[PDB]
């Protein structure tokens, strides 16, 4: 792996209405992120980084938050090398920006787009 | 030395 | 330096590395257990992985390594130890952030660590037989026991560095260098704290790599398995000495594992500035007695037997310095303060604490002004309590002849005994210092005799098989059977939240003293009998 650092880019952010569904993805470029746990945090306006999801090296062990449990889903894709975040049965408390995190050696964070939801 | 184990290969 | 002293410098550095690796393994186990969220059986399997990986390959490397380039294989093994030390700290580097979140009135990353322990087992394989054979085959006659005393003295530097770096690296957070330290809400006294366990294994791994550096720059000379194993095993003096040193080392291991619990039950003190230089001076003094006096083979054997006689002669004086039985209500006598009990199993309740509806299995020791310890403040009759000072007011389970002041003013914890057996505790630690000094004068003779008993072509195989018996049946099963014969004398069993095997809180101190001194004393007496048989048959042979 002849690379400088790990670039994290995420996709699938946008506007949702009521208790709908959404599908986020985060692909990593650079060093191989296959051995690394890959995390998904949440930044609300006016609060710090709330932890939401985590996925293992092979996706064997899944960690979920106690506030969002049973409705979120995180998975891997080793050939595409992209983590997947299914998000169903929405609430208005999830109006935030969602961040992608990997730790190949040093901590790395993503850009993140708005995962703002509507109230209905 | 202290300790537990022994040996005496250590301590 | 004539080149061979460079090998002694490299072997001292490798002994410092392996002692450091053992102290870092025994020190940072609770941080690994809290961080990886694994159970007690899983973390015990991690802790026993090192003994599995050492014991699987010790006899094959100690046989096949003696014919080959010995310090190159010691450097390869120390490099394998460094690779395992880096690999143990490697699960910190890619799992992300660590996440952590009584008045008494009347998840699969650990296999990395497992493989690192197996690699560190290989890292403790080739050092102790092969290079010691390289000491005996190439140093001058009589100088080898002085070198053994020197390297066993320098190998005590490693636990000091291990204690200092373990305490210093357990002081700060596990994620130092990644987070802001002002955001941490927890203390090192908090139950959710995880210290920097990875820094311990990183210093251990890199110091093992630097100890693997100078072995490749040393020359080879300064100037079947089954038939050889049969020739080792059918030697009667060797297998008698191995069973002898197994009994003596098993007595040492079952002694010093539970000395501090014996202090906590018998002499009442909770649990080494002077002790480690005493042990280092004992090893160097024993090496200087073997070097200076020009002792032969049976002379070294009688010197080890004389140190065993001297150590047992002070070891048998532990029986006469016993303190009295502690006074506890509900375990050694009834709650009312009048009548003893026949047994501690399912004691009846008294009239004073019948109204007190607390848990009888709950353990929180208190004592009154009468010197009788109570197992809980609810069963002591104390109904109100104050705060930084400790006071339990209006206790009703202390029956006297109408004294008004003798109904309150009780603190928590086990309050200490009389001043008559504090001096006996000082006598106990002085005689323990003398016994450990005579065990250090025993010391290098156990290693030094083996290379003179067996054939000169099979010294490393004899050292490997002796390491198998000493590390296997002494290092593992002997804490199990001393644990069984010590925990058979528990008096208050703790009801755990999960199931059985809870740590019992207090003991029956005379019975636990009798069994703990008796099993180790009978083991040392049978070992001394096997010395007397060994001296008689060994003078018959020589």
């Amino acid at each position: 792996g002849s690379s400088s650092q790990v670039q994290l880019v995420e996709s699938g952010g946008g506007l949702v209405q009521a208790g709908g569904s959404l599908r986020l993805s985060c692909a990593a470029s650079g060093f191989p992120v296959n051995l690394s746990y890959m995390h998904w945090y949440r930044q609300a306006p006016g609060k710090e980084r709330e932890w939401v999801a985590a996925i293992s090296s092979w996706g064997w062990h899944t960690e979920y938050a106690d506030s969002v449990k049973g409705r979120f889903t995180i998975s891997r894709d080793n050939a595409k090398n992209t983590v997947y975040l299914q998000m169903n049965s929405l609430k208005p408390e999830d109006t935030a920006v969602y961040y992608c995190h990997v730790r190949v050696g040093r901590s790395y964070f993503g850009q993140g787009t708005q995962v703002s939801v509507s109230a209905g | 030395x202290l300790l537990v184990t022994a040996g005496l290969v250590l301590a | 330096c004539n080149g061979l002293k460079m090998f002694l410098a490299a072997l001292s550095l490798s002994f410092i590395a392996k002692t450091l690796g053992a102290i870092i393994m025994k020190s940072s186990i609770i941080h690994i257990e809290r961080r990886f969220e694994i159970s007690s059986s899983l973390v015990g399997f991690i802790d026993g992985s090192f003994e599995i990986g050492n014991l699987l390959v010790i006899v094959f490397v100690s046989y096949f390594g003696s014919k080959l380039h010995r310090p190159k294989l010691i450097g390869i093994g120390c490099f394998i130890m460094g690779i395992g030390g880096v690999l143990t700290a490697l699960p910190h580097f890619f799992m992300g952030y660590y996440r952590y979140s009584t008045l008494s009135t009347c998840s699969y990353m650990w296999i990395y660590v497992f493989m690192g322990n197996m690699l560190r087992g290989i890292g403790e394989t080739p050092i102790v037989p092969l290079g010691l054979s390289y000491i005996d085959d190439f140093a001058k006659e009589g100088h080898s026991s002085l070198y053994l005393g020197i390297l066993n003295a320098i190998a005590m530097i490693g636990p000091i560095i291990g204690f200092t770096l373990g305490s210093l690296f357990s002081k700060m957070y596990v994620d130092i260098g990644y987070v802001d330290l002002s955001t941490i809400r927890i203390t090192p006294t908090d139950s959710r704290w995880v210290g920097a366990w990875w820094l311990n294994f990183l210093v251990s791994g890199l110091f093992s790599i630097i100890s693997s550096i100078p072995f490749f720059f040393l020359p080879q000379t300064p100037n079947g398995f089954f038939q050889s194993f049969k020739s080792i095993l059918t030697n009667p003096l060797y297998v008698m000495f191995v069973l002898l040193t197994l009994l003596q080392v098993s007595s040492y291991i079952g002694a010093f594992t539970y000395v501090f619990k014996y202090v906590e039950q018998q002499y009442g003190q909770p649990s080494g500035v002077i002790t480690i230089p005493i042990f280092a001076s004992g090893m160097f003094l024993g090496g200087y007695i073997i070097k200076k006096f020009k002792l032969n083979t049976v002379g070294i054997a009688k010197f080890s037997c004389f140190t065993a006689v001297m150590s047992l002669s002070f070891y048998l004086l532990y029986f006469f310095i016993l303190c009295e039985n502690k006074s506890v209500a509900g375990l050694t006598m009834t709650y009312d303060g009048n009548n003893p009990v026949t047994s501690h199993r399912d004691v009846p309740l008294s009239y004073c604490n019948s109204d007190c509806n607390c848990d009888e299995s709950q353990w929180e020791p208190v004592c009154g002004n009468n010197g009788i310890t109570y197992i809980s403040p609810c069963l002591a009759g104390c109904k109100s309590s104050s705060k930084k000072p400790i006071v339990f007011y209006n206790c009703s389970c202390l029956e006297v002849t109408g004294l008004q002041n003798r109904n309150y003013s009780a603190h928590l914890g086990e309050c200490p005994r009389d001043d008559a057996c504090t001096r006996k505790f000082y006598f106990f630690v002085a005689i323990q210092v003398l016994n450990l000094f005579f065990s250090a004068l025993g010391g290098t003779s156990h290693v030094m005799l083996i290379v003179k008993i067996v054939q000169p072509e099979l010294k490393s195989l004899a050292l490997g098989f002796h390491s198998m018996v000493i590390r296997a049946l002494g290092g593992i099963l002997a804490p199990i059977y001393f644990g069984a014969l010590i925990d058979t004398t528990c008096i208050k069993w703790s009801t755990n939240n999960c199931g059985t095997r809870g740590s019992c809180r207090t003991y029956n101190s005379t019975s636990f003293s009798r069994v703990y001194l008796g099993l180790s004393s009978m083991l040392r007496v049978s070992s001394l009998v096997l010395y007397i048989i060994l001296i008689y048959a060994m003078k018959k042979k020589y």
